[PDB]
């Protein structure tokens, strides 16, 4: 007996199912970390992440909500987007959008 | 992309078809659906999803929430489902899926600027609960109640006066002038019940005018055939609630002869097993009635070894009777019968009590209305397994049956449902965060009216409100003017109408009460049972068609020695 | 811990027999506050034990004697009442006489 | 029927003829009269007296009672009798018999579904206590005062400051306009002094016009002969109370002096024995004066075993004395004298003195003025006798003659007993009910204004209010705007016409005081002696028509001892 | 006369030339000047001097103070000197000399009849602190800073909601409004900021235009370029400040990028050194620019040898943050650096950080922020000796250096400077009175608007205000009404035109915010230099021109241990 | 003594220590609030010791273990957290899983 305990049921959650997705290869080339969130619109990242940033447009980390991808200084990597859905509209961020698409 | 589900249940709560365990009973809940949309979960934090054109969108404040709780795992008697509770305007706005419309899908619950944010990620929240037994003897009991996730509160007395030590009572206009104006230093919801024994129509219409939502009839007061008469005839042309506590000296007639009083007419019988009060040995008959809105008080609940032994002095003080006097001892244990006290837990489980309340400090725990609803529920499954309304392997039935006892029940019952009760959208947001393993014993959080009015807090000095020692503090929500703005005070329609709060500068918001006469026994959501009961006026065996209902008394309890310091 | 207000008040009567148990050590007679007290923790920690209520309501008679309180006290003390969490839940204890 | 005098005792109380011993003292009261009918006295509880048809009856709130307080013996200085007390919109209705005219006899207090009923069997009411001279050094005290049975508290002060440490003066209309508004927020009457030694008339009439209900005059801030009437001529022109604390240190002159600058104009001596601060050594001989109203604080009430060795130390700190400066401790011991500390208790119970008051943490304490008066009481009848008033085996006339002390005394000396200091109908009800084994000491319950403010309560979880552990809290009276409508705050008659009240927005119920220029020695309520005394300038001796006065101290004392955990 | 200089100070407290340890620290003070006539000093007292006619004058309130602290030895950021301090209508009257100008020579300061005194000889008096890095996550925290000396909190929250327990932001127009009217139930000058983390304008104004008097970037709600942009666009519209805790993660842009979207517009930057959050590693750097107001959080102040090992779950907790999430654990060890910990006391000890907050319970301690600060100038003049700025053989100048961090700098910074923030004539009355072996730890007295809030005080019921148990106490100013009246909401001068403070009915005293977009670290008193900093990226090391900044932990700290009983 | 807010909320503490620190020794298994106040008051006596931050954080997992205490309370504190003035001030202690 442990009081509140929880009784998951085995098995595994598809997230973000039934949505365009792309795979792109960044690589962090500032001598600094950078970190990026689940839902920060890819294209828009810190300007030291080299990728191909018109692949990335509309797009977010395919990742479970509220985890984040950790770049070092010099590392490079290939992660999957997912495509942003709502009103698909973007505003914020470094401000290159602001408006839908 | 894929994530394991106990992964998932560690970051936002259990979903679909996961069990958890209330504290450290036997009773497990199901969580019967989740009304997210799985990657677009909504989490704060640093670097989660709740930022600036992610999780939050560009909206004026009029077009978003103004508080939303994350992830939460909702217990009512609706449904125990995970889901998004979005709090406007210090109402409850809607349940559903909270996030920016902007890029997130399926969003009913928009988050902005002027959102703030209650995580409540492995979490169980549930509505406010409603105590219709107070005996104002102290101010103090607000705070008990509060704490234990109380916030409602219905009853009379002015303080620790006689009467109201044996009588929910506030007693004449005056008195109950005093009464509304101390209410507003109160951070629960409050109305107030008059002095209904009296066979003069008049001075019960000056009471109810004066603002009391409803009328105690007691026998210490004189429960006769005349006063109740009287105090329902008013009842019914005031639209204001009636509680009875019967003659249980059988006086002026049996229990036969005040169901006769009655006449069919709605009313609310308070401890209806009888150690409370009532006559002597049957008052637990009237449960069959389809006009009697049935409650228990909390000692009886559940029947255990040291009950019985407990009751006599608790009795004799309760009603300022005399030991010595053999006529005062002779009533007081005609009222404690083991066979009656055994038969309300299972009548309780059956549905056919419809309330559980305290009747604070006048042979009742006011902290321990919640508690001990959910230790009758966990010794019910216990001696009598499921109930034949159960379906799958949970106890989500009996757990929607028990909860409505303190919620949605107690609020029907006196005409304020309309405002309180249950967790749906246009009632006040009163609302209460637990933790699995303290569930119905130390809430995590107690949210009156949109703002958090009490809470655990450790170290005031501390670099976080984490360490030790952790103990029950008023927020932001219990002070001065903001606490005015997050209770109500309930009133009759004729004091309403009269400008009562004008006239006594009350500052709270104002509800006014409706619907206590329509209201019967079909009316309690899941207890509205009407068996054929019978109680044998030698022996006091309860039995319901001829069937002798029964249950043992425990020993140990769950909620019990494993969370209080004493 | 998340002390209620009804926790933190039975803080003040363990406190407030301490100082009692202190006294009595002593070798004093103790006066009408310090009985209280210290028969009312008694059957606190009665009930923590788990013992029952009936066996409380008998053992609390037995703590102090006439000739351990001062003049006057068995007689300023009718009964004494406490609640605790027993096994089974909170519980009233009533202890008529307890000093004589 | 018939039935025996104790059994009658201990169902309603002591009636004619029967004793009762004052807590654990040596002073015993008898019953006067009993204003009841034997056979139809009411009684609250299950299956008792006060119900629908029988001892309550049908009666409109307008034409009943709305608290009565069953089978009291009241103690006041016009009598010690048994009779129920009506209450009324916060007001001394009746002291009669309570009940229903409609089936018992002469019923002077009608009982109605209106009426709150609080159960007096056993106990001992009196009027609130009234202490004149308090320091606002911090607001705590009020409720310390509160507790021991003070319901009016009458100084000066802004908090903890040299000023108010030392003086009871709320300097200027900008503090006293602060301490009014703050007044709000306590339980009890409250009335300010203002700072009275200027010798330019209007600095003192603002201070009057802004609502101080008197004038301080104290030797910190320079008892000279020209402040001192200076500050009687304005309280002679706006009908205000002068207090004096004369010039230990006969600098502007001797007490003749003084005397001389008072010129037969009315003023309240404080501290009349000298160690509170007075012309050394012979301040005393102002109490054979008839415009001299006298009291005493109660540090050296009574002569005991240890008075002498605590006080230097108290009157260096209370001062802000320098034990360095030669001068400075060779004042403070001229101030302590054994000759006239041991005169004072004999001079109070013969009459010579006729209040007693604290000096509120600057040589008094807050707490203790009624039980060091009956402590007093106790050791002259201990070491005098009986009083040559006696009439009877009892100890009836000594006790009015010192309760009068701390009540209505009190009240007439400083012109509000037109609405406090006794139990008379028409004035306020502010009432202390006791237990005779605590009576001065501790309370059973404190009521203000018609409603229970403070009083010992128990568990608050509990099924009764009487588990462990009890101790005093704060109850519905003493609440925000219920608080307000049960206290006063006074004024002077300018000050109201000038309308402070609305200005500064003062939320509680308003009094106005008069008649403090009229009232004289001849006026105190069983303590109007104006002996021939003299003091011995170089032995200290005091003499009253030449023979010696003194007392022994004491080594032990009655409410003391037994009834406190520290 | 004559009277040696020793026996001088014991009388009337040090004068010039004389020195004081600052606590039990290694710092020390001079008198650097006395504003008194020698053999004229006022003192109150029993024979002393403010008596009529004496020290005392015969003017009307009118033309004197209301209270004035004598003798007291001011500690600001202008001077260290002797002098009596006039308070007049809550407000700084005059600091010079103070007595009755008929008989006394250049008084500057008259004393009458409408004068309260409080004794400063002995004690240092300062201006109150302002904290503006406050979250509201419980009310208590009010209370813990006023007892720390701290009387004015500007910051944001909610109660114990996830959102305010990781930032000082108060949502929305509701919950801005509803901590608007709590605020006038405490006892500390109140400013609160809004979210300004949104890139729609529209949704800031609503925000400001509700109330609030400045607005919260935080990383949690997404430190973006667009955000900051937007938030700063809009103060410089609504003469509003901006704080800011920026993109840890480095996910939008390093710190370059940051100080690019602020584009030479003022801010405010919270806790600049990094570990309450910032660019890593490099946020530091930001204390470079003129438009940067840089502050620090106090758990890093000052470096000891148990700073590090307490940092990392303190970080976890008031972040929401996943130790068992990798990239969670991965960020919080990137913010916590010895390098720059050890740096940031030395760039205070230089003038380069300019404020001292707490971050109350999200990593910070309300109660220390005056205590840290002192803290560091001790382990400063410890480890670097004399600042260049030193003028003979005391500490003078770096105790004016540092006691700037905490009271004018943080109010010039918000806009408030013009109420509070220093001892200067016309600004509010907020004072705390020190004993100097205290000094820093727990003050003597803590005066609000004029009247003294809370104090240490002794037995409620003894005879003096000294005896023990003493405690903080609230007093007179902190109680209802009088509260409202000696305390300041501040608005924006938006919430000000539209009648803020009449549609919510707030009941304290209003002030406006003002000039919070033309400061700049030139106009930071005593704190203006701007280092060409550095930092290394891989080996965290802080250099300016080059030169390695650092510094060495404590093992042992003053104000610590021998003060606290836990 | 001049007690700070804090410094009577800590008396609270030290106080919940005793009751539990009575009852460990007459061999009952501790409960939920009684094991926090144990653990909580022996770390605040290390730092008026002089003991580092470091030592504490290990000390602490040693004071109850899974047979001193009732069954479910280790899994109900998975971290305890107090603070206390250390010679060089005040100091957050955190002790994960104390009990095992
Ligand atoms: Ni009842
Ligand atoms: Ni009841
Ligand atoms: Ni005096
Ligand atoms: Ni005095
Ligand atoms: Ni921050
Ligand atoms: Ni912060």
């Amino acid at each position: 007996m442990i009081p509140g305990e929880y009784h998951v049921k085995p098995g595994q959650i598809a997230l973000n199912t039934g949505r365009a997705t792309c795979r792109v290869v960044v690589e962090n080339h500032g001598d600094r970390p950078i970190q990026v969130g689940s839902h920060y619109h890819f294209a828009e990242v810190n300007p030291a992440l080299k990728f191909d940033r018109q692949q990335a447009a509309g797009y977010r980390l395919n990742i479970p909500a509220g985890t984040a991808v950790r770049f070092e200084p010099g590392q490079k990597r290939e992660v999957e987007l997912v495509a942003f859905a709502g009103h698909r509209a973007v505003f914020g961020f470094r401000g290159e959008v602001m408006g839908p698409l | 992309s894929n994530i394991s589900r106990q992964a998932y249940a560690d970051m936002f709560g259990p979903t679909v078809g996961d069990k958890v365990r209330l504290a450290d009973t036997e009773l497990w809940i199901e969580v019967e659906d989740d009304l997210t949309t799985y990657g677009e979960e909504v989490k704060f934090g640093g670097g989660k999803v709740i930022r600036d054109g992610m999780g939050q969108g560009q909206m004026l404040a009029a077009d978003c929430v103004d508080l939303v709780l994350t992830n939460a795992l909702i217990v009512d008697h609706w449904g125990i489902v995970k889901a998004d509770i979005g709090v406007k305007d210090g109402r409850i706005f809607a349940i559903g899926k909270a996030g920016n419309p902007d890029i997130q899908p399926n969003v009913t619950i928009p988050i902005g600027a002027a959102t703030e944010v209650i995580a409540a990620e492995g979490k169980i929240v549930t509505a406010g609960g409603i105590d219709t037994h107070i005996h104002w003897i102290c101010p103090q009991q607000a705070e008990e109640a509060l704490v234990s996730g109380v916030t409602t509160m219905v009853g009379g007395g002015t303080g620790p006066a006689a009467g109201t030590h044996a009588t929910t009572c506030t007693p004449g206009p005056w008195y109950i002038s005093r009464m509304l104006q101390a209410a507003d230093s109160l951070p629960v919801n409050i109305g107030l019940l008059g002095k209904g024994n009296v066979s003069q129509p008049d001075a019960l219409r000056e009471q109810v005018a004066a603002g009391v939502i409803g009328l105690k009839i007691h026998e210490d007061w004189g429960a006769t055939p005349a006063a109740i008469d009287c105090a329902l005839t008013v009842a019914d042309e005031m639209d204001i609630q009636v509680a009875l506590h019967s003659d249980t000296l059988n006086e002026s007639g049996f229990v036969e002869d005040t169901l006769a009083a009655i006449g069919g007419r709605t009313i609310h019988t308070f401890h209806t097993e009888g150690a409370g009060g009532g006559h002597a040995p049957d008052i637990i008959t009237a449960c069959a009635h389809p006009n009697i809105l049935p409650s228990s008080t909390n000692p009886t609940l559940p029947y255990t070894l040291n009950t019985i032994d407990e009751h006599l002095d608790m009795l004799m003080v309760a009603h300022h009777l005399d030991p010595d006097i053999a006529e005062d001892v002779a009533f007081a244990e005609s009222r404690i019968r083991r066979e009656t006290i055994a038969a309300e837990d299972v009548l309780h489980d059956l549905g056919a009590f419809s309330l559980t309340s305290s009747d604070s400090q006048a042979m009742g725990r006011v902290g321990e209305v919640i508690l001990r609803t959910w230790q009758v529920a966990h010794r019910m499954k216990v001696q009598r397994g499921a109930l034949a309304e159960e379906t799958g392997d949970n106890d989500n039935f009996r757990v929607k049956r028990y909860i409505a006892k303190y919620t949605i029940n107690p609020a029907l019952t006196h005409g304020i449902a309309h405002e309180v009760g249950s967790i749906e959208v246009g009632k006040l947001a009163d609302l209460v965060v637990w933790s699995p393993a303290f569930f119905g014993v130390k809430p995590a959080t107690v949210i009156k009216g949109g703002m958090i009015a009490i809470a655990p807090m450790g170290d005031i000095n501390a670099s976080i409100p984490t360490p030790q020692p952790v103990h029950y503090r008023p927020m932001f929500g219990a002070l001065g003017s903001a606490r005015h703005h997050c209770r109500l005070t309930f009133l009759s329609q004729a004091a309403a109408a009269n400008g009562v709060a004008e006239r006594l500068n009350l500052r709270s918001a104002i509800a006014v009460v409706k619907g206590c006469r329509t209201v019967q026994k079909a009316d309690m959501v899941h207890n509205s049972l009407q068996p054929n009961i019978t109680v044998d006026a030698q022996t006091y065996e309860v039995r319901v068609d001829g069937e002798l209902i029964t249950s043992e008394p425990a020993d140990v309890l769950p909620m019990a020695q494993r969370y209080f310091l004493f | 811990m998340e002390l209620t207000p009804r926790e933190k008040d039975k803080l003040l009567l363990f406190t407030a027999a301490l100082v009692a148990e202190r006294r009595l050590a002593r070798g004093l007679k103790l006066n009408y506050p310090e009985s209280v007290a210290l028969i009312s923790a008694f059957i606190m920690e009665g009930a923590r034990d788990g013992k029952s209520v009936a066996s409380l309501m008998e053992e609390g008679r037995h703590v102090l004697t006439r000739e351990q309180v001062m003049e006057g006290v068995p007689e300023m003390i009718p009964d004494i009442q406490v609640e605790a969490t027993f096994p089974d839940g909170s519980k009233l204890v009533t202890v008529h006489n307890p000093i004589i």
